[PDB]
């Protein structure tokens, strides 16, 4: 029932000031807390009781409150500050704990890079197994956010699509994968299939045909 | 050092039960409240339950009320979560965290463990099928890989040429399909002039099913 | 003002049988205090 409202994403450049707000109907009577979580790691306490910063947390992190809205402020953001930030509080009765939806803070710490796309048709071995999977591999892009669109011939297709969230490569650039599941007859009937990747207002498209 | 270690996670079928443990060390466990907090893959943190320092007050999220039971053993400095009537949507990493309730220099969930993984699914243990991603000019590069399809449960590890090939290797995270089975791909970028001489073999290892697959990836035709 | 770990007080639940501890200790409340 009781929910905290937190923006899903905030983007910032190094040296700028990042702000993450979080609101809740009972925040004027209940303390709020802020946690930082990096990919693959446990959350870490950043701000407690609205405004207090524990010893060992850098001074650039601070918190303030205006009543039913609290704000996490990071002055002079560093690349190491890129993480998911969660607000947390309690309901009006003080017997139920609630987390906000989380804010992904993106720190633009390297120049923008356009993605490279490689589209694999279904292998003959999988087709012999009465299955068909088109594999669209996206690589070497930054920031780590893409949208993938599949097309049968010229019309969009959304059924049977599975796309992974971008993860960092070894060269600190991002990669992602998208799958289009089909039947063998679906793969042989259409003239072509295409994987369309959109990244930073630019579009990269590859096409394969069963001939 | 102040430390929290979760254990007891595993793979179970819906309706079954599972008991998690969280062993503390490095601090006076008996004066802190203890939380359970879970996180589904790719999702946010969700509070599960809390127990008072003396084991009296116990509060639960509505999503687990009547099914999960929290308890603690201060003599062993251990926190427990009894999970009954498990559901698919209970699949998450489960953290424990201490909470002083009235802390001064620190407050809230100020110390977290690393978590333990719980997977609730009606699927059974199954090894994967490995299909090649065959490569298709002027000193360029070409991408080739392996499609590790329809395995359960996680994880699966992929290497290339028994670990000798690491440059340009990227193993993607898994995808949970509607069938309840996982699939991922591992790709490596190599010079296009080596596709006729160099041999490329992906080494797939699925420990939960005790399945190992070596698959050679060749250009088509 | 005795401090114990993250607390600015000594919890009475760890005093055992020390009389001087019970004269300065404070009890952890049954409810999380509000603002």
């Amino acid at each position: 029932s009781y929910e905290l409202t937190q923006p899903p994403s905030v983007s910032v450049s190094p040296g700028q000031t990042a702000r993450v707000t979080c609101s809740g109907d009972a925040m004027a009577e209940q303390y709020t807390y802020w946690y930082q979580q990096k990919p693959g790691q446990a959350p870490v306490l950043i701000i407690f009781k609205d405004t207090e910063r524990p010893s060992g947390i850098p001074e650039r992190f601070s918190g303030s409150s205006s009543g039913t809205t609290v704000t996490l402020t990071i002055s002079g953001v560093q690349t190491e500050d890129e993480a998911d930030y969660y607000c947390q509080s309690t309901d009006s009765s003080g017997t139920s704990w609630v987390f906000g939806g989380g804010t992904k803070l993106t720190v633009l710490g390297q120049p923008k890079a356009a993605p490279s796309v490689t589209l694999f048709p279904p292998s003959s071995e999988e087709l012999q197994a009465n299955k068909a999977t088109l594999v669209c591999l996206i690589s070497d892009f930054y920031p780590g956010a893409v949208t993938v669109a599949w097309k049968a011939d010229s019309s969009p297709v959304k059924a049977g699509v599975e796309t992974t969230t971008p993860s960092k490569q070894s060269n600190n650039k991002y990669a992602a994968s998208s799958y289009l599941s089909l039947t063998p007859e679906q793969w042989k009937s259409h003239k072509s299939y295409s994987c369309q990747v959109t990244h930073e207002g630019s579009t990269v498209e590859k096409t394969v045909a069963p001939t | 050092q102040v430390q929290l270690v979760e254990s007891g996670g595993g793979v179970v079928q819906p309706g079954r039960s599972l008991r998690l443990s969280c062993s503390a060390s490095g601090f006076t466990f008996s004066v802190y409240a203890m939380h359970w907090v879970r996180q589904a893959p790719g999702q946010g943190l969700e509070w599960v339950a809390i127990i008072w320092y003396d084991g009296s007050n116990k509060y639960y999220a509505d999503s687990v009320k009547g099914r999960f039971t929290i308890s603690r053993d201060n003599s062993k400095e251990t926190l427990y979560l009894q999970m009954n009537s498990l559901r698919v949507e209970d699949t998450a990493v489960y953290y424990c965290a201490r909470d002083p309730i009235v802390g001064h220099t620190r407050d809230g969930l100020d110390v977290w463990g690393q978590g333990t993984t719980v997977t609730v699914s009606s699927a059974s243990t199954k090894g994967p099928s490995v299909f090649p991603l065959a490569p298709s000019t002027s000193g360029g590069t070409a991408a080739l890989g392996c499609l590790v399809k329809d395995y359960f449960p996680e994880p699966v590890t992929v290497s290339w040429n028994s670990g000798a090939l690491t440059s340009g290797v990227h193993t993607f995270p898994a995808v949970l399909q509607s069938s309840g089975l996982y699939s991922l791909s591992s790709v490596v970028t190599v010079p296009s002039s080596s596709l006729g001489t160099q041999t490329y073999i992906c080494n797939v290892n699925h420990k939960p099913s005790n399945t190992k697959v070596d698959k050679k990836v060749e250009p088509k035709s | 003002d005795f401090h114990f770990e993250v607390f600015n007080f000594v919890p009475c639940s760890i005093c055992s049988n020390n009389p001087t501890c019970w004269a300065i200790c404070k009890r952890i409340p049954n409810k999380k205090p509000g603002k």
